[PDB]
């Protein structure tokens, strides 16, 4: 159907660099008249989306000349020169004609040197056990880029049910990302197994980072 | 100035209905289309529909017909959206915005948004567990697990907030109507356990505050 495909989903850049966000319509965006209704909106954390560019290349009042847009037919582009700190957030193209539709969005992020995650695995606390629950926490902190995957192994056997994941937003201090993975079981199932393993796969290594412990050992 | 003030936060049960308002001031309410955009936690903007206050004409996205009901009160320059058969997927922030034409052709003014949560959970305090290193380097990672609470939010600090850097408090995850989250903190191994490290979790809704001092797992 006439969707709005926006790419890329994540656009990391160095402040001062130029950023280009693309948007392609599955059909030629008609003409609302001579104007072509394709807008660019920016949404910063905890805020409402805000108008950047309308009718493909017209800059909304108050918007810096650093932002400019262009394109025609099915391909449109938002160009941001000298990206600055306050420009970080999520951009959305929008087809305002016929069937109004938003693009998937593009997160303008900071680029930095790759960094391998520091992985920390923790067995259930005796307090949680006292109550009959069993959570095994694993942290994968300060890694770059954002892409990563976690796999849990209970006695060398992969486990994927009962796993809860969460990711922080880029760290405003070292520009890294961090993830938190929690495998939750019942005390009984947890006490029926000995080996607990958390293992991270990140581009910074051809081999996965493995953290683990055995319930018996203390 | 054009202004759009939206009704406040709402908690609703599945199957029920909710009605939020978008009060307009600063312009000729009956001359512009009012649009409604939906945003799910961490997700992208999604066009719901629009209504022209001048004659109540409405146009809805195929995905929302039967879900969103748009009305408008001329007398009070207020637009309304009513959602039916609420489900968990309706939980989201809902924005209203006026689409201008003339000086600009786009949604130039947006409301602050109305956060709607759909849940059958009742206030539940969180269980807090300490995450401490199991076996006896230079840097040490500690943490706390805040599990099974409702509703959001929860505040986590370390050493009453005096311990700020090296801290990662993760976004909560919804699992079977309840929320779970964690917070890690990495410090110099010459600081722990010689110096104290405590996480302070507070949960306003349930009038609860919990402190866990991290201690080695001897």
């Amino acid at each position: 159907d006439v969707l709005m495909t926006q790419t890329p989903l994540s656009l990391p850049v160095s402040l001062g660099d130029q950023a280009s966000i693309s948007c392609r319509s599955s059909q030629n965006i008609v003409h609302s008249x001579g104007y072509t209704y394709l807008e660019w909106y920016l949404q910063k954390p905890g805020q409402s989306p805000k108008l950047l560019i309308y009718t493909v290349s017209n800059r909304f009042s108050g918007v810096p000349d650093r932002f400019s847009g262009s394109g025609s037919g099915t391909d449109f582009t938002l160009k941001i020169s000298r990206v600055e700190a306050e420009d970080l957030g999520v951009y959305y193209c929008f087809r305002g004609s016929h069937v109004p539709t938003f693009g998937g969005g593009t997160k303008l992020e900071i680029k930095r040197a790759d960094a391998a995650p520091t992985v920390s695995i923790f067995p259930p606390s005796s307090e949680q056990l006292t109550s009959g629950g069993a959570s095994v926490v694993c942290f994968l902190n300060n890694f770059y880029p954002k892409d990563i995957n976690v796999k849990w192994k209970i006695d060398g056997s992969e486990r994927q049910n009962g796993v809860l994941n969460s990711w922080t937003d880029q760290d405003s201090k070292d520009s890294t990302y961090s993830m938190s993975s929690t495998l939750t079981l019942t005390k009984d199932e947890y006490e029926r197994h000995n080996s607990y393993t958390c293992e991270a796969t990140h581009k910074t290594s051809t081999s996965p980072i493995v953290k683990s412990f055995n319930r018996n050992e203390c | 100035e054009v202004q759009l003030q939206q009704s406040g936060t709402v908690l609703a049960r599945p199957g029920a209905s909710v009605k939020m308002s978008c009060k307009a001031s600063g312009y000729t309410f009956t001359n512009y289309w009012m649009h409604w955009i939906k945003q799910r936690p961490g997700q992208g903007l999604e066009w719901i529909g629009t209504i022209y206050p001048g004659n109540s004409d409405t146009t809805y996205s195929q995905k929302f017909k039967g879900k969103a009901k748009l009305t408008a009160v001329t007398s009070t320059s207020t637009a309304y959206m009513e959602l039916s058969s609420l489900t968990n997927e309706d939980s989201a922030v809902y924005y209203c915005s006026r689409r201008n034409y003339g000086s600009s052709y786009a949604m130039d003014y947006w409301g602050q948004g109305t956060s709607v949560t759909v849940s059958s959970a009742k206030t539940t305090p969180p269980s807090v567990y300490p995450l401490a290193p199991g076996s006896a380097n230079s840097m040490v990672t500690l943490g706390c697990l805040v599990k099974g609470y409702f509703p959001e939010p929860v505040t986590v600090t370390w050493n009453s907030g005096s311990l700020s850097s090296g801290v990662h408090t993760f976004p909560a995850v919804l699992q079977s109507d309840l929320y779970t989250l964690s917070s890690s903190v990495t410090v110099p191994s010459s600081t722990w356990p010689s110096e104290t490290v405590t996480c302070n979790v507070a949960h306003p809704a349930s009038s609860t505050k919990v402190d866990k001092k991290i201690v080695p797992r001897d």
